[PDB]
RNA sequence: GCGAUAACGAACGAGACCUUAACCUACUAAAUAGUGCUGCUAGCAUUUGCUGGUAUAGUCACUUCUUAGAGGGACUAUCGAUUUCAAGUCGAUGGAAGUUUGAGGCAAUAACAGGUCUGUGAUGCCCUUAGACGUUCUGGGCCGCACGCGCGCUACACUGACGGAGCCAGCGAGUAUAAGCCUUGGCCGAGAGGUCUGGGAAAUCUUGUGAAACUCCGUCGUGCUGGGGAUAGAGCAUUGUAAUUGUUGCUCUUCAACGAGGAAUUCCUAGUAAGCGCAAGUCAUCAGCUUGCGUUGAUUACGUCCCUGCCCUUUGUACACACCG
């Protein structure tokens, strides 16, 4: 047994979802007991610029935006089934961190 | 826009 | 204002005329049909439509 | 001497910025000599709306 | 029943406490209480020149019963309110920090409060105490 | 009219509220009645509040301000000229202490007072202008009901106002004084001058 | 456990959370009696909901009230809404459904904004102003 | 420039206060500024005289505003 | 509680050769005499026990020679030096609060003191100029 | 750190590709005309739905002028015009 | 869109679409959120109660509030009026929402001698290229003052100023061997600020950002007054290699016009306007500025083409580089 938290982070709810819950999965058909998903409050990165490259015409504003989501998965469980569970469900897009 | 002229 | 486009407008008198024995007055019921039937990328779209052709089949 | 009068229809906007009505008014008392006559606020039916003065009709405004 | 900080109204239990306190006698006032100005954004020293620090012990104290491990600077945000920049906007300026240091010290110092874990100043054990009985003698009236 | 015991104990007056709805539950609406058969549908005082704050939603359709209490539609008119715009608390307060006023002098109802002087101060004929594109042109035209009575509010604000202003007289007692007089008919009261000028004028331009 | 709902009221910002249980008639805000809401001047916007039906219906309950967000006008509205709210919950859940139609009946009759948050909330501003809808005063 | 409230209490000012205050129905602070002539502190001190020797009743009790009648 | 009095009240009263009206209260009166502020004559008030309930004229003569004198002498009233209106003086170097006609006196001085060494300062003092940096572009238009 | 090189598949479908291949192309001297041209028709031939070509700078004159060739069927506003 | 119809059936744009706000006691979970219970514990009345504190092991429970994903929900739904009985419009009823449900993002066919080569290791050409128009160092200027104009902030008081007390948000940002971040707390200091520790690379700490308007109790009493705080004198700290021609902050003092504003002219339809503050950007320091956010929260239409701007049709043309003809 070991208490072992998995934090997930990613731009993009799609893949972050997925590899949420194919983990979530493999930690339930594996009798492994599970405290999560935890959907932690989305952070809106927002950058407001001016369209205009120069100083000339109306004031018109760009409203970029960058949405983080953040989940968190705690497990009990020894850390080669842990590992091995993320290179099974490894994704470019949803980073994986592993904290004891 | 101006002629640089030298003293020293 | 509330005015019905062509794209509704159209697709509810199409559905009128494509399937008329299974349409009915309620609106819900038309809504499923028209879920079923036709595929509506948007429930927004989808319930305009259900609207107008619930309209057109109380007229 | 003032007469009260029942509007009956709104007729429509009239003057320069549209801001004064046409409407048919029915006196309360009396129920005859329905008469067109203007009024500056926002008016619906069935307002008992009083005028200082009753024999005057009202028309097109310029 | 059993009557509390909370039955009470705050500006009668403040001038209450304060009363009590003040014919006790016993609260050390700081010799500078004629001179200084409460806040940096005041222009005037307070106008009840005798009785403006017990009552603000007194607020102090019954603020710290409601709450829990209210530190100083905190208090110093609470009484601070919008100074008056000549031209500039209004914003919001700290009262001074000996003034309330010298208040909170004293009422330490005279057994209300004690240092509390993992910071702030809790309320004493008497402190409830003598609290719910100023409260019980407020509001028979 | 039993007096209900609970643990939390609840005031006299207040638990004194449960047999009828009064405004601040010291004035009552059962005795107040309209003189005035044309603004009994624009004016709302069937329907009593115990404070004078809704926070109701009367802006969104044409005449839902009729369905608001004139009261509370007094005090909405009070919070003008920049400074007091947001301070509604004050309005109300400063309302308060009028109907308290009104009630102490002349010993009538408060209500009774407002509602007269709102059917008392609105012009029932106004002359619109019909100028030309620039040119100087007037013409007699009738007065709605309600534009009657939300002109009599704003007349009655202005009024209390003007009074009130660079004047150690409190705005709570410039409004009593010209509510009552307006309530009685006296022709020193604004907005009892403005509704006699507006009157007259339209009576020089029919 | 006991006969205990759980409710909230909410107004812009403001939300009052409501716990009502089976007691005696304990009536607290923030753990704080009624008799001293603040503003006092809007004191009876939330005695509106005690002395509309009679205290008499609280003789069985007891109200614990948790109003966090919004403003003091808001808070004093989402208070009173989450008492409304907790009396008609529990009446619904745990009496006869006359009373509970009946305080229905009485509450909407009177306010609509005691059981139904108001929906408007604060448009956002938009560039090119200082406001929602207002803008920079223009120049030629 | 045509104010010229009274500032200083005297005798003749205190008794005709006491004759003169008692037959009004109503009043207060700005009632007693407009009609006999005192200062606004002057008339809120005495108000609260007045009310301690009982020829006045408090009908409500501001600070931005104070309502009084008399008490016979 | 109201008190009245008669024949001892001063509508006017003659401090460090200014005249002052009798009907102002104490802390505003002083406030009239030149040096003196709000805050700076409410603690000499507070030094010489003059309660603040009193008008001027109601102030008797002991009290006002006792203020005078507490202004005059503000160390020995156990007055804070950095309360004080001219601190570290510039030839002697000690603490001093000017008043009435030495206000302007010590000021003048100032002035020529700065002109005398042609400090920019005091040119812009000669010139009738800002000085504290302000720009003069679109303001200084009076 | 790894690289792999892939070839895209739909060279007419890719606007990257196509735009290389046109200043490649007016840069080894081809005549306005029979490139835009030739890509409009490489575009149809490749499948694409639709498919514009837009031509701004100076020209062998020295006012400058800008050209459009247009095709099929082309969408403007909205969300599909990220997506598609 | 209906309809009339030498037109019929279509495409782009509009509309659809996407983001965000408002609803979910209906699912899925949450010690970085909350609650009820339970341990342990305090005060007051002793009624078994009421307020607290504590529990990253009580190795509790739950998701109403908090967070966020899959969905559901509104389509003018039902009923009355008018209408070409059509598109629609106005009222109610139900509803969280019946103004495109509110707000935005994207946005056609062509075009402008509109603005930028002072954003580009984007550029053609021209100029300069060693005493440089390259780059760097020092000091000054961009602030400069008889004047005209534009965007604004404070005010002209009493619906107010001070003095105490009450005491409620949301949007966000935050560091490491650096070159110094957000900083709770303790101890000094009237303040500004100083010193010592600790937390936070963050739903955990700053932070419940206890913000300001707002409410209560007092003094003031229509006075250029305790409104207003320029101008000016002296001093104390902070930032910066350097504050003088003041960075800013704090203390005392100085006590100016302004007593509601001419001709003209701007913005504004609902949580909107107006007040009221807060965060982020520029940033060693400096926000009377923008970009957002929330507190309090209206008056008055819900109409018209009278002014103003734009569009369409007819019409005239000796214009087509198109009236700058």
């Amino acid at each position: 047994i070991h208490k072992i938290r998995i934090t997930l982070t990613s731009t993009k709810v799609k893949q972050l979802e997925n590899v949420s819950a194919n983990i979530i999965r493999n930690a339930a058909q594996y009798n492994i007991v599970k405290k999560g998903p935890v959907r932690m409050p989305t952070k809106v990165l927002k950058i407001t610029t001016r369209k205009t490259p120069n100083g000339e015409g109306s004031k018109t504003w760009d409203a970029y935006e960058m949405r983080i989501h953040k989940r968190v998965i705690d497990l009990q469980a020894p850390a080669s089934t842990v590992k091995r569970i993320t290179q099974i469900t490894i994704e470019p897009g949803v980073d994986v961190e592993v904290t004891i | 826009r101006k002629k640089k002229v030298y003293t020293t | 204002g509330r005015v019905r486009t062509k794209t509704v407008k159209r697709a509810s008198k199409v559905l009128i005329e494509r399937f008329y024995p299974k349409l009915t007055l309620d609106f819900e019921t038309n809504k499923r049909l028209t879920s079923e039937i036709a595929v509506i990328q948007s429930k927004r779209l989808r319930n305009k439509i259900a609207g107008y052709t619930t309209h057109l089949m109380k007229r | 001497p003032v007469t009260l009068a029942k509007v009956i229809k709104v007729l429509g906007r009239t003057g320069s910025r549209g801001g004064v009505t046409q409407v048919r008014v029915e006196f309360l008392e009396d129920a005859s000599r329905t008469i067109v006559r203007n009024v500056k606020g926002p008016v619906r039916e069935n307002d008992i709306l009083c005028l200082m003065e009753s024999e005057r009709e009202a028309r097109r405004l310029r | 029943p059993g009557v509390s900080v909370r039955d009470v109204p705050a500006q009668d239990f403040i001038n209450a406490y304060a009363q009590f306190l003040q014919r006790q006698g016993k609260l050390e006032v700081p010799g500078y209480v004629d001179i200084v100005k409460t806040s940096a954004g005041n222009d005037l020293p307070p106008q009840e020149a005798e009785t403006w620090f017990y009552k603000r012990a007194a607020s102090i104290a019954r603020h710290i019963y409601l709450r829990k491990q209210v530190g100083v600077g905190a208090l110093n945000k609470l009484y601070g309110g919008a100074k008056n920049r000549g031209f500039r906007p209004h914003k919001h300026v700290d009262a001074s920090g000996s003034i309330n240091r010298k208040c909170v010290q004293a009422l330490q110092k005279i057994g209300v409060l004690e240092i509390s874990p993992k910071g702030g100043r809790r309320i004493s054990e008497n402190g409830q105490r003598d609290l719910d009985r100023i409260a019980a003698q407020t509001l028979e009236e | 009219l039993q007096v209900v015991e609970l643990a939390t104990t609840i005031p006299l007056d207040v638990q004194e509220a449960q047999r009828e709805v009064k405004l601040f539950n010291k004035w009552s609406f059962e005795d107040v009645e309209v003189k005035d058969v044309s603004l009994v549908d624009y004016i709302q005082i069937r329907n009593p509040v115990f404070v004078s704050h809704t926070a109701g939603k009367y802006a969104s359709k044409r005449f839902r301000k009729a369905q608001c209490p004139i009261v509370e539609r007094l005090t909405n008119s009070l919070m003008m000229n920049g400074r007091n715009n947001g301070k509604k608390l004050k309005a109300v307060r400063i309302v308060k202490h009028a109907l308290e006023i009104i009630h102490v002098l002349t010993e009538q109802n408060p209500i009774q007072v407002v509602v007269d002087a709102i059917v008392n101060s609105g012009a029932r004929e106004d002359s619109t202008r019909i100028g030309s594109s620039g040119t100087v042109r007037r013409q007699a035209v009738d007065v709605s009901p309600l534009r009657r009575v939300n002109q009599a509010i704003a007349l009655l604000t202005i009024g209390a106002r003007e009074a009130s202003f660079r004047n150690i007289k409190t705005i709570a007692e410039c409004l009593a004084e010209e509510l009552i007089n307006a309530a009685k008919g006296s022709s020193t009261s604004y907005a009892i001058k403005k509704k006699d000028e507006l009157e007259r004028v339209a009576k020089s331009n029919r | 456990s006991t006969q205990s709902v759980q409710t909230f009221g909410k107004k812009k910002t403001a939300t009052a959370v409501a716990h009502v249980k089976a007691g005696k008639g304990l009536i607290k805000i923030n753990g704080s009696p009624i008799t001293l809401v603040q503003p006092e001047i809007l004191r009876f916007k939330v005695y509106e909901p005690l002395t509309l039906v009679g205290l008499d219906k609280f003789q069985g309950i007891d109200i614990r009230v948790k109003v966090t967000g919004g403003g003091h006008v808001s808070q004093v509205y989402a208070i009173r809404q989450a008492i409304a709210k907790g009396l008609v919950a529990y009446h619904q859940k745990y009496v006869d459904e006359a009373s509970k139609n009946e305080l229905k009946k009485i509450f909407a009759s009177y306010d609509k904004t005691l059981l139904v948050a108001d929906s408007r909330r604060m448009e956002p501003k938009k560039f090119g102003g200082r406001g929602a809808r207002a803008r920079f005063q223009k120049s030629y | 420039d045509k104010a010229q409230h009274i500032v200083i209490l005297d005798q003749e000012k205190y008794d005709r206060i006491l004759k003169d205050v008692p037959t009004y129905k109503y009043v207060s602070v700005s009632v007693l500024v407009d009609r006999l002539k005192i200062g606004g502190s002057l008339a809120r001190v005495a108000l609260r005289q007045l009310e301690e020797d009982g020829i006045i009743t408090p009908v409500l009790k501001h600070s931005k505003q104070a309502i009084y009648t008399r008490a016979q | 509680l109201v008190v009245q009095e008669q024949g001892s009240f001063q509508h006017i009263l003659r401090l460090l050769n200014t005249n002052i009206d009798g009907r102002i209260k104490i802390m505003y009166a002083l406030t009239k005499i030149r040096g003196v502020g709000r805050r700076y004559a409410n603690l000499v008030c507070k030094k010489a026990d003059v309660e603040l309930t009193k008008r001027a004229g109601e102030l008797t003569q002991e009290e006002l020679e006792r203020i005078v004198t507490i202004m005059q002498n503000p160390t020995n009233y156990k007055i804070p030096a950095w309360f004080l209106n001219r601190q570290k003086d510039q030839v002697d170097g000690k603490d001093y609060h000017v008043l009435a006609n030495n206000l302007e006196s010590k000021l003048r001085d100032d002035l020529e003191r700065l002109k005398k060494i042609r400090s920019h300062r005091g040119i812009r003092h000669f010139w009738g100029l800002k000085v504290r940096g302000q720009h003069t572009k679109t303001t200084s238009r009076g | 750190i790894a690289i792999y090189a892939e070839r895209v598949e739909e060279r007419g479908l890719s606007a990257a590709v196509q735009a290389e291949a046109l200043k490649a192309k007016l840069l080894s001297g081809l005549p306005i005309r029979r490139a835009a041209y030739g890509v409009l028709r490489f575009a149809m031939g490749a499948g694409a739905k639709g498919v514009e070509v837009v031509i701004s700078g100076k020209l062998r004159a020295a006012r400058a002028k800008s050209q459009k060739y247009a095709d099929g069927f082309m969408i403007h506003s909205g969300q599909p015009t990220r997506d598609f």
